[PDB]
């Protein structure tokens, strides 16, 4: 379990994908040429898990990154660390998705689908351990949700026994670039449930929220957002890139993450919470980090973990503070909110301190969650799918490109499932 | 203040004995079999790996029914598509071919009227000689 | 390569056509011979010799206004073959533009629309510039969809339609030839951005001291709209919004396909200092009524879908900061089933004037696309024109004797009857 | 829609032709040569309308004169641009038709019509663009009378997709040349409600009356009455003679004048009103021309026009002025008088606005109406016709030319159906 | 000479394998290269064969379905200590699976580390058997071992096999299912073994916080702590002691009933090295730490179970009338009940060899040690608390489709539970009377 395949899906998914490359890329001591000009092994222990060692020296991300339209492809290019991907990578269509999923699921994506597949062969074909895939996408596009899902389809049929694992970010009416929305979320959460391993749920819905409300921001653009994402990404990913016990592979991290196959939608949690201009604030200690934990205004997925209870939850601490602090925080946090754990899954959260701290922050904690809390999400993209279905709205654009009508009915009946699903395992005593 | 001592063994680096305090209470010293066998272990293993086949089988057959759908709905976009165009075409020449036969059948109508209208005109004549010529 | 091709029909079609090339000319730099001392591809195909040649054709059943292209400042812009007249009009019946006269030219329209989708790598689809008013804005517009439809199939094709006003109409007949088009269109179309010619009207008389607008000053306000929607296919701005976003973003059911156009700012030439308006103040005239390009009153109305295509000094925040004071308005009903209704879409470059125009030179400016049931307000008005007439059947006989039938005129009012039923249900809870 | 082709049969058709060609000339700034010698370009844009270019610098009106008499003929040659017609254009006979419409429609008439149609077969197939066809006629006479709807019949034969249009001139006892006008008027009447797509209704008795009331002459002559015709036929061809977007050709006229296609009669209206060689001292302002132009007095058919309803109107302003005036003055004008405009045909009027002013007046206005008070004029023909066939007065004049009682009957018939068609349009409501 | 050949299974029983093996260099004056200066013992040779360059070479098999923890011992300071041989690593690893160790994976590597062993079996002129080094959390600890102990039995039908099992604690806990892999790893690992020592890691780390005032204690000093205590149970084998002489003699001392395999090892004294003055702890103060709870291997209360054999094996400078003294001392004040079969009593064995600490370690060097081996109906709490967790997760089916997924049947949950429950029911069976 050595090397992760990473794939980039349109434009929230190369947008975002990007940003955790230029972060990674920092906490490892890697400029914008490739070339490592860090100052400690621990950052090179790991390097092979997300870099390529290149051509005598050098370090090149094992990234894909996919789009149907070339926009944003020369945006990344462009971008700060544009440089350091390996040009052959870059696969792009010509003609975009429409903001339709059956376009980027069946149309336009199915004809640069094997385009991709043939780059992510060669990456996969060059490991000596492959883990598996992390696909960065949203769910509320063309490309990244119906394309996105159509690769996830045809990387399970080819590599059935990796790991497959997504960052899928959910759409929102706060933050949206199309009325469709609610229909292309659907019909991808039906192939996630059906098709991924593990899946971080990250919530448009909750990174408005925190902008607005906690940041004190106002209108947030997309640069905030992703100022949270990225934060988010290097901090579930640590326990991956540097060496550790816990949760340290793909593999490792799903079988404590998931008691049954279908409920694989982690809400992750970050603290402490800041903004791109917002640098300088020097506070926070371990009991103030355990906190957030159970705080609604960490996550980044639109749930309250208090309207639910925890199935499994890893927790990563980061920066130079006491294990012996942190473990006994950690324990009051369960013993004092008991409740919101499952009681028939015992010693179900997993904590992990690695020295090294993100970029701005002193100290830091990532929490990775499977709670029964994530159903509101899934009723909220249910009931905003309802209200278009109902009146039948937008359908043509979809059954236009070859789909029948029973297909939105099953990807909405899988997802009401999922909810019940849940909602059994909130209500399980054990008790 | 009883205790038996019982010498076991002494060697060059080390001594043992036993101590009893007491006797056991009750007599009659404590008052295996598999073996196992390689053809079970390895049937076992066997039974097990085919049932971790069969599975990654199923999943595959599985996701072999996801990509003939997508074959399916691909093609029926096609259809449709098709279909739309046989139907545009067979509407669109029933009409012009509609609209030339109203139109000839007016052109010829009012042609007619005018053609009647010479017929009528040498009948006149034809009256005007007869009146004409005979007594004038 | 993304391609569009543009089809200009009859007087208004060529007349919006001239407008628009001039304008696209001057925002690429391309002089009125071709040449110039990326993005703009998509309407303008290259030659050998370095030449850019828009991907257009010209059509109209008599060589008029074509010729004054054919003889005017951008001839040598269009090649001769991409500029296709009759000898005869259709005599503002849609019965001759239809069969009697385009009959005769319909297979060299198709020839050449052929021959320039031939050169496309990735074509789009077609963008159709007529009046409902003529006989050839009519009748050939709707035996070019038709043909088009078999040619192509579902390609997209998207509309941009004269609503026709008295003040500047020249025919009786212009209401039986709007609802014969419109029928037999219908099912062709998959997006048309009707232009109401008293709505233009009035924004030349008011916002730019115009006492008696003519054709020029009409055809250079709808050409900046026009320019609005075409701006994000022909430059690569902060947020594109393609043929397909368009169609996907702005029409929810294949009927209601009719968005109305609203566009800020329009100021006269002559003045301040009008104070370079915000984001907001841009964003808030176009949910005004005097700005729209369709007369029509949307608070009686829902929303259903709502496209702002913004151009110049525009930046991301400023446009989210201005639609969530939309969101909050209480006044701008959306309807039931749309969670959202918004589409954004940012470009680079300010709108750029003609040199000597009636138009101020503005640092930003905006284009509202909106679906709002409102717009059937519009067919109501076009629909009674139609039953006055028809009750008597006045006219007819000029439609019958090009060998139309009075059971057209039956289909296509039901039809129109229809979409009013339509645009009455789809607006309820 | 280029080329008219121009007949003008009998006394009055080549009374009131001549008229029209030297009027027409000087404001193409055509000789009596056929040279031109104006400016103003304008006069030149539509020039192949009414004249051919012959071969050299010379323009040759596009006109057929025809008589059954040699007299008016050798006349119109001796007149004031007689030489600018083509010689063998002229087509005469020597019999005369004695003002017996079946002379001029079955005898006389039928042996010179192919004679006729021979020259203007070669002016017609000459044409890039064929409009169609002009006559100009008396209804009370022979010639023009029968004759000019024998020639209708046989050009609408061998061009039936051409327009026919003509200048009709309706007999009155006031002007009178026999008894019998009554008959040849609703003999002709019968043919044009047949075989025409527009018809100017020209009245001798309104012009009689205009000539004695208005303009004050105690005994007006044929030259005092072709004074007002001329300055009609010139009003009523501007559009098809000057470059414009309103009525600029026959067709486009017919679609926008006639509802129904046997109410082709139009009442032409004149502002302002003169008699010969007579100027000026005052030009009337646009506010005087838009009341005037819709005033019996005006009018060139003696008919009232506020006894009917208006099924549509053409109006031409001619001169100098502003449009901002004119559409302001014409809006007023049908809202102040909505009464007389049919409420069925929305923006039943259509105004343009000619810089061209005719000779002698800075500033004039046309006016074309398809009145319904035009049932006034076919009324009073009809009264007179069946005083005299009650009677079967004169009736041996024209069964001696081989018709029966049943020409007449059917003729009658048909004139007072079309009184008839009139009072049903005069009394349909909206509703 | 009287062979044993070590096993080290998984990142614990290869890590305690490196604290196990650097103390016996240590014990036997072999550098870490193999070289031993000669000098007038001769048991070492149990434990370590010699080479044709005079090198000792430990008698040892470290095994891993991944290279990155046996990759430290083949860079490490004893690289030239093991023949890269010796030294076996897979891939992909276990994932914290059992399924995965035993039936996925494992069938990948089983016949070389067989191969391995039986190599080093031939090198063997009276092989006594097999000691066995291994997690019960891991994939690899528990899938792999069961795995590797079923064909021990089959290639060596007789010979002695024991264990050194690391029993899992939440505070160094990996993985959510280490209930599960431990269950199934002893009820298949059951049959096949003789005697197993538990070494409950909560208990370990407890010693290592009370005695040797460590905050927040590490695998190297938790694996310092474990080599102590299995260097007392090997030395007799190491060493020309007098009791546990031999593998056949855990059996015929500690174990009267074949699943009753379970001995209470405890160990004093733990002292820190960065203490002062201190002391030295005679025989009675050591002896009498043996009845202690705290001082334990495994997290149980004697008090409520009964012995049915008990082992002190001291080390150092002590005498048998101070040992005698001790023991006569303790039954004034204590019951320490034994079972109604059994005499209450003690098997005493004293190695004169010194204790033995690594240089810069936590434990101070001391003149006197004692570990005592108890088999007591007590140790049954430790399954208890294990069954307990299982049924918590087994009652919803929580993580069971990941075994599934690897070909195991859902009824092994069930036998594996099943034989847990007559092992508790034969604990409570064996201590009536
Ligand atoms: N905005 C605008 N409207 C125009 C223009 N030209 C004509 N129209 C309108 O379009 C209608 C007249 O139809 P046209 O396009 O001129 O006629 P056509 O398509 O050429 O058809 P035919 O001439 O009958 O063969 C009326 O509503 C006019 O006001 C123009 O340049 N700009
Ligand atoms: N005392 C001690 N316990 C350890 C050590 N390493 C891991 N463990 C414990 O063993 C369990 C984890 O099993 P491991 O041996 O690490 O895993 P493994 O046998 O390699 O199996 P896989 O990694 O799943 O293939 C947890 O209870 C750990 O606390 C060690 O060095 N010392
Ligand atoms: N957090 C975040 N969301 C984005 C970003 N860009 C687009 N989105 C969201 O992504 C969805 C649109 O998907 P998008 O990636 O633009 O379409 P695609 O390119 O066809 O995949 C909507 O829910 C947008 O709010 C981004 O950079 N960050
Ligand atoms: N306005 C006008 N009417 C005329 C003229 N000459 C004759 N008429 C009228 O024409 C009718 C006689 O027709 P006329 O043309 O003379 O007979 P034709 O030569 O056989 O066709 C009567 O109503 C006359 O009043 C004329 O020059 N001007
Ligand atoms: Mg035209
Ligand atoms: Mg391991």
């Amino acid at each position: 379990m050595r090397e992760i395949v990473h794939i980039q899906a349109g434009q929230c998914g190369n947008q975002i994908g990007a940003k955790f490359w230029e972060v990674i890329s920092d906490e490892h001591g890697i400029d914008p040429t490739g070339s490592y000009h860090g100052d400690s092994d621990l950052q090179l222990e790991r390097i092979n898990v997300y870099y390529n060692e290149a051509t005598g020296n050098k370090y090149v991300p094992r990234a894909i990154l996919v789009d149907l339209e070339p926009g944003t492809m020369d945006s990344v290019r462009s971008g700060p660390f544009g440089q350091i991907f390996r040009p052959d990578n870059f696969v792009f269509g010509q003609s975009g998705a429409g903001n339709n999923w059956a376009k980027g699921h069946y149309t336009e994506g199915a004809e640069l689908v094997d385009s991709v597949l043939d780059v992510v062969r060669k990456e996969s074909e060059s490991c000596d351990c492959l883990q598996g895939f992390q696909l960065t996408h949203s769910l509320g596009g063309g490309t990244g949700s119906g394309m996105g899902t159509l690769l996830i389809s045809k990387i399970r049929e080819e590599y059935p026994d990796r790991i497959m694992n997504t960052f899928s970010v959910m759409p929102s009416p706060k933050v949206s670039d199309t009325v469709v929305e609610p229909y292309n979320a659907t019909l991808s959460v039906h192939q996630l449930v059906e098709n991924t391993d593990e899946t971080y749920s990250i919530d448009n819905e909750a990174l408005y929220d925190i902008c607005f409300r906690t940041l004190k921001l106002t209108t947030p653009t997309y640069g905030d957002l992703n100022h949270l994402v990225s934060a988010t990404m290097s901090g579930v990913t640590t326990c991956l890139r540097f060496p550790g016990q816990l949760n340290a592979d793909l593999r490792k991290l799903a079988v404590n993450m998931v008691p049954f196959p279908r409920l694989h939608f982690f809400m992750p949690g970050f603290a402490p919470l800041t903004s791109r201009g917002s640098q300088q604030y020097r506070a926070l200690t371990v009991p103030e980090l355990t906190q957030q934990m159970f705080d609604s205004k960490n996550m980044m997925a639109a749930c309250d973990p208090r309207h639910g209870r925890y199935l499994t939850v890893a927790t990563i601490f980061r920066g130079r503070m006491s294990m012996k602090e942190v473990d006994e925080q950690m324990l009051n946090i369960q013993n004092k909110n008991s409740s919101y754990f499952v009681e028939w899954i015992p010693n179900n959260v997993k904590t992990a301190v690695c020295d090294i701290p993100p970029r701005g922050l002193k100290m830091s904690s990532t929490f990775i969650g499977n709670s029964t809390a994530i159903q509101e999400l899934f009723k909220r993209i249910s009931e905003q799918f309802t209200a278009m279905f109902r009146r039948k709205a937008f359908l043509h654009w979809y059954t236009g490109e070859g789909m029948d009508e029973m297909e939105f009915t099953e990807a909405e009946s899988n997802m009401n499932d999922l909810v019940s699903e849940y909602q059994q395992y909130q209500d399980a005593t054990a008790d | 203040a009883d205790m038996e001592v019982i010498e076991l063994n002494k060697a060059t680096s080390g001594q043992s004995w036993e101590v009893i305090l007491k006797p056991p209470s009750f007599d009659g010293v404590p008052e295996r079999r598999r073996d196992p066998s390689l053809e079970e272990i390895q049937k076992k293993l066997e039974a097990a790996e085919e049932r971790r086949k069969y599975q990654e089988a199923e999943l595959l057959k599985h996701l072999a029914e996801k990509r003939e759908h997508e074959r399916e709905v691909i093609q029926k976009a096609i259809e449709e598509n098709n279909n739309f165009i046989k139907m545009a075409k067979e509407k669109l020449a029933q009409k012009m071919e509609s609209n030339k036969e109203n139109r000839e059948a007016h052109l010829a109508a009012m042609l007619e009227r005018l053609q009647e209208k010479d017929k009528h005109a040498e009948e006149v004549r034809k009256n005007k000689e007869l009146k004409e010529e005979a007594s004038r | 390569m993304r391609e569009c091709i543009s089809i200009h029909v009859g007087q208004a079609g060529v007349q919006i056509g001239n407008a628009c090339w001039e304008l696209y000319c001057l925002e690429h730099g391309i002089q009125p011979d071709g040449q110039m001392p990326d993005s703009f591809n998509t309407f303008f195909s290259e030659t050998g010799a370095g030449k850019h040649v828009p991907r257009a054709v010209f059509v109209d059943l008599e060589p008029t206004v074509i010729d004054e292209v054919r003889t005017g400042t951008y001839r040598q812009l269009f090649h001769p073959e991409q500029l296709i007249t009759g000898k005869e009009d259709a005599a503002n019946n849609y019965a001759r533009g239809h069969y009697t006269i385009g009959k005769e030219i319909i297979d060299l329209v198709l020839d050449r629309i052929r021959k320039l989708a031939d050169q496309c790598t990735g074509l789009q689809g077609f963008l159709v510039f007529h009046s409902f008013g003529g006989g050839t804005g009519s009748g050939f517009t709707s035996l070019l969809m038709e043909r088009l439809s078999v040619d192509y199939g579902k390609k997209s094709k998207l509309e941009f339609s004269i609503y026709p006003a008295p003040q500047v109409s020249t025919a009786v007949v212009e209401p039986y030839n709007s609802i014969l088009t419109t029928h037999t269109t219908l099912e062709h179309s998959d997006c048309a951005f009707m232009v109401d010619n008293e709505a233009i009207y009035d924004i030349c008389r008011r916002n730019l001291d115009i006492e008696r607008p003519t054709y020029t000053n009409l055809n250079r306000l709808i050409s900046q709209i026009v320019s609005s929607i075409t701006a994000s296919l022909r430059f690569d701005g902060a947020l594109n919004v393609d043929l397909t976003e368009f169609q996907t973003n702005l029409v929810p059911y294949p009927r209601i396909h009719f968005p109305l156009a609203t566009y800020a700012p329009v100021i006269s030439a002559e003045k301040a200092y009008h104070e370079q308006l915000s984001v907001a103040e841009i964003t808030n005239a176009c949910f005004e009524p005097a700005n729209q390009m369709v007369k029509c009153d949307p608070r009686h109305g829902k929303y259903m879908a709502c496209c702002l295509l913004y151009r110049g000094d525009v930046v991301p925040k400023d446009v989210n900061a201005a639609i969530a004071t939309i969101k909050t308005k209480r006044s701008i009903q959306f309807v039931d089933w749309c969670p959202t209704g918004f589409k954004v879409g940012i470009n680079y470059q300010p709108p750029t004037v003609v040199p000597g125009g009636d138009l101020a030179k503005v640092q930003r400016a905006v284009c509202m696309l909106s679906n709002t049931t409102a717009i059937a307000e519009a067919w109501a008005r076009l629909d009674h024109k139609f039953d006055l007439m028809y009750a008597k059947r006045a006219f007819v006989h000029w439609y019958v004797g090009e060998g139309m039938e009075e059971g057209e005129f039956s289909e296509a009012r039901e039809d129109m009857a229809a979409l009013e039923k339509d645009y009455e249900e789809v607006g309820v809870d």
